[PDB]
């Protein structure tokens, strides 16, 4: 199938730099028009930039004109977006979208529509220093605690991907101080506790925290 | 005769809608596509498709409607049976008759079904002043003894109007050539000042897709009326100077010299027209115009000048009215990637002189056909603008009569 | 430059039709596209070029454009159709693509669900760090709006709770955190999480 894999998001001072990369697989990358659509948390999407198939024509939006720069490497099947002079407004999820139209027409009533979208990459423009989380075990169902981190996001996985069934990761809560905290849980039977070793693989990019915490009964 | 020759800001152009003078253009609840408007001397020819589907090929006169404004008055309408088979008509006038060359296909538009096309053509001769009880005069389907195409596999008319040189007709056409037999050295592709281009771009862009079976080469179809009782059609390919994909072209007389226009369906967004140096073989002294282009799509938008792999564009032609300064007139679309906002523009090679907006900035408008003439020693132009009605939800042609002002005030 | 206006929310009963309005100045002359975005997922395209449907999109999704308003009509609304919908266009007056504010479509008449509540005591490693925290995770409950009540040895306490977030399954989910000092966890010999949903309370206890 077709899939877009964004990367490069994170946490940066206002006026700083940031460059996102979009890996594309499943189609002739040079033949299609790529774009960057960003979406603030809990709001509608917004189109940041776009680039022609050959990269000859680049189209920006007035909100990021003069600050963002889109590029493209058709040999690497990858799309880029160089963000400079970042403002606090730019904090949003950044999607990578491919033009979905296929065919030999002369004119398109809608020259721009997207199919498919990526999975987004989180970019936070803030002046707040990052804080590393604390991984604590929830002993027995059983889970893991991720206390006092900033900023979003963090990822958690049980048994290094060898265990996805019945793992309900709950969303984080923003505490009064501004530091997030979340916990994931997975329900296991009591007929395999003293044998199957359960480890949660927590990962929090902005503070370089990668922790594997084993969860055993107390 | 002389016109306003300088760039001015006053709205001197006062276009007048004459659509209802031609009663067939305007109907309620009907989609009308594929238009043709061709004029020569005192007459004209018109065609459209009422997509009760019907093809209409008509002729008439360009007469003073009363207030010294020209309008089309129909004198003979032909309804060819089986309208699904008739595609890509082209009209040329000569000696009280109008010759309409048109393609016949049972596999759809031959451009989209190039391999399966039968290749059959048909030529119908319409009378401008038809006789009552007149068989073989009012309308008569001529017989073509042969279609000479050379190394091309198929030929087809591909344009609204053409010219007559004495007793010989010249329709705008296009040649279907097998892409393997297409000879092209990719070093000729001007990818010098285009760092994102490639040598193979404009070669692969000679077909509607890079992997296309055929390639399209514009040119002319020749019908010599003094060539036996049953004349034949011979194809005349256009030269390799500023080569683009075979597009709906148009060749017209203007001030005693033929002028050629080719639509921009490839990466050469800038307008492609100019005086004809030789008809056979075809050589067009293209203008080096840098101000008029056409709306395309995403990769080949308006004003693009770099060789790209694309097949996007629309047909907006121009008409030379003052050869001394090379001032042309035409309705163009002020838009980059959509078919919107038609504007009647009068321009030179490097300067738009004066303009007039025909509709609103977001009005859907596709094909534009412009021809100019004289009315009592005054220069007039009648344009056909395909426009989408906001209410009826159906695209439809529209006829505007624009006078070229003499003063600039 | 160009402006697309969408009503904030639409409510339809199951099996009926749901029509989502997308308003725009002379939007008939423009190609309207539609994107559906379920929670935690990327927007998927359900209609393009006014009326064309993508491959794999259910046929009950149909788009129509005429005049100053294009309407995406969802025929035979299902429970899974609960998502955010955005109409999209290209503004050739500034060479931007423009989106709409969005429309959250909630489907009426879904049965009520019970909150699966589980309470975890402070971890042994965390308790050694002289700081404690109790967690209460409510899972799968409809309609999504609950109240949490933290108690200490049967006595109420004076704690951070999250906003109810919709889950993959259409039933909502949320969590709440109670932070305490190391003495309070062992001073009182009991601790319980009390949550009420539609006049019915669920509880869970933990002991040192
Ligand atoms: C081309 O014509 C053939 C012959 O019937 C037909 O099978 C095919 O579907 C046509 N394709 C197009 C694109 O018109
Ligand atoms: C194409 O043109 C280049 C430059 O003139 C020349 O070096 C090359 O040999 C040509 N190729 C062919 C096949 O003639
Ligand atoms: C047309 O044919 C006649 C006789 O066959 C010939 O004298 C004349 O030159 C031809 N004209 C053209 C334009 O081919
Ligand atoms: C356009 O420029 C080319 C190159 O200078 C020239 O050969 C051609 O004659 C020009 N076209 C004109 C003057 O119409
Ligand atoms: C169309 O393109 C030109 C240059 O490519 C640009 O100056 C103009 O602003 C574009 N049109 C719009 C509406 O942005």
């Amino acid at each position: 199938e077709v899939q877009l894999l964004e990367s490069g998001g994170g946490l940066i001072q206002p006026g700083g730099s940031l460059r996102l990369s979009c890996a594309a697989s499943g189609f002739t990358f040079s033949r299609f028009t790529m774009s960057w659509v960003r979406q603030p948390p809990g709001k509608g999407p917004e189109w940041v930039s776009g680039i022609s198939g050959s990269g000859g024509h680049t189209y920006y939006a007035d909100s990021v004109k003069g600050r963002f720069t889109i590029s493209r490497d058709n040999s690497k099947n990858t799309l880029y977006l160089q963000m400079n002079s970042l403002k606090a407004e730019d904090t949003a999820v950044y999607y990578c979208a491919k033009d979905g139209f296929v065919g030999q027409q002369l004119m398109r009533r809608g020259p721009w529509w997207f199919d498919p979208w990526g999975q987004g990459t989180l970019v936070t423009v803030s002046s707040a220093s990052t804080k590393g989380p604390s991984v604590f075990p929830l002993a027995p169902a059983l889970g893991c605690l991720v206390k006092d981190y900033f900023p979003e996001p963090v990822t958690v996985s049980w048994n290094s991907g060898a265990l996805t069934s019945g793992v309900h990761t709950f969303p984080a809560v923003l505490q009064s101080s501004g530091l997030y905290s979340l916990s994931s849980v997975v329900t296991v039977p009591s007929s395999s506790l003293g044998t199957q070793t359960y480890i949660c693989n927590v990962n929090h990019k902005p503070s370089n925290t990668k922790v594997d915490k084993k969860v055993e009964p107390k | 005769n002389n016109i306003c020759l300088q760039k001015t800001s006053n709205q001197i152009l006062k276009p007048k809608l004459i659509s209802y003078t031609l009663p067939v253009v305007g109907q309620s609840g009907t989609c009308i596509t594929d238009p043709l408007l061709a004029m020569d001397e005192g007459y004209f020819a018109y065609s459209h498709l009422e997509r009760s589907k019907q093809r209409i090929i008509g002729v008439g006169e360009v007469l003073d409607r009363g207030d010294e404004v020209p309008s089309l008055f129909m004198t003979n309408v032909w309804t060819p049976p089986n309208p699904n088979t008739v595609y890509h008509c082209s009209a040329v006038y000569n000696n009280e008759f109008y010759y309409v060359l048109c393609a016949v296909s049972t596999v759809g538009d031959p451009i989209l079904n190039s391999t399966y096309w039968s290749g059959s053509l048909m030529m119908t001769r319409l009378a401008v002043k038809p006789k009552s009880n007149g068989g073989g005069y009012n309308q008569h389907q001529l017989a073509l003894r042969s279609i000479e195409k050379g190394r091309y596999d198929k030929v087809m008319p591909y344009g609204p109007s053409g010219i007559k040189q004495g007793d010989t007709l010249y329709f705008p056409a296009v040649g279907f050539l097998v892409r393997t037999e297409f000879k092209y050295n990719d070093s000729n592709c001007p990818i010098t000042k285009c760092q994102y281009s490639k040598p193979e771009n404009c070669r692969l862009s000679m077909g509607i897709r890079p992997n296309s079976h055929y390639i399209l080469r514009s040119g002319l179809l020749k019908y010599n009326l003094s060539d036996g009782e049953n004349p034949k059609v011979v194809f005349i390919e256009i030269s390799d100077q500023r080569l683009s994909i075979g597009s709906p072209s148009k060749i017209y007389d203007s001030l005693g010299q033929p002028v050629f226009y080719q639509a921009s369906f490839s990466w050469d967004t800038m307008i492609k027209f100019g005086d004809v140096l030789t008809v056979n073989p075809l050589v067009v002294n293209w203008r080096n115009n840098t101000v008029i282009s056409r709306p395309g799509q995403s990769q080949c938008p308006r004003f693009n000048t770099c060789p790209e792999i694309c097949w996007e564009g629309v047909y907006n032609d121009a008409f030379l009215i003052d050869r001394i300064n090379w001032i042309s007139a035409g309705v163009f679309l002020d838009s980059n990637q959509t078919a919107e906002n038609p504007v009647f523009t009068v321009f030179k090679d490097n300067e738009i002189l004066y303009r007039a907006q025909l509709a609103s900035e977001d009005t859907n408008a596709q094909k534009t056909i412009t021809n100019c003439f004289l009315l009592k020693n005054k220069i007039w132009c009648i344009s056909l603008v395909e426009i989408y009605d906001t209410g009826d939800n159906v695209i439809r042609p529209k006829l505007f009569a624009v006078k070229i002002p003499e003063q600039c005030t | 430059s160009y402006v697309l206006t969408q009503p904030p929310s639409v409510s339809v009963a199951p099996g009926q039709t749901a029509r989502i309005s997308c308003g725009g100045n002379n939007i008939g002359n423009k190609g309207v596209h539609w994107y559906q975005q379920k929670p935690g997922q990327a927007p998927v395209v359900v209609v393009y070029d006014d009326s064309d449907r993508p491959s794999g999109i259910p046929e009950r999704f149909s788009g129509s454009n005429s005049g100053n308003t294009a309407t995406l009509t969802i025929s035979r609304v299902e429970a899974g159709d609960e998502a955010d919908y955005y109409c999209q266009v290209w503004d050739s007056s500034s060479d931007h693509v423009v989106f709409g504010g969005g429309t959250k479509l909630t489907v009426l008449g879904q049965p009520k669900a019970n909150p699966t509540v589980t309470l975890f005591p402070p971890s042994s490693e965390e308790l050694q760090a002289n700081k404690a925290t109790l967690v209460c995770l409510i899972s799968d409950f409809y309609p999504g709006a609950v109240t949490v009540a933290w108690k200490a040895d049967g006595s109420p306490v004076k704690v951070e709770t999250t906003k109810p977030s919709k889950q993959s399954n259409n039933k909502y989910a949320a969590s709440s955190y109670l932070s305490l000092t190391p003495e309070q966890w062992k001073s009182h010999r009991s601790y319980s999480c009390q949550v009420t949903h539609e006049g019915s309370t669920v509880e869970k206890t933990v002991a040192p």
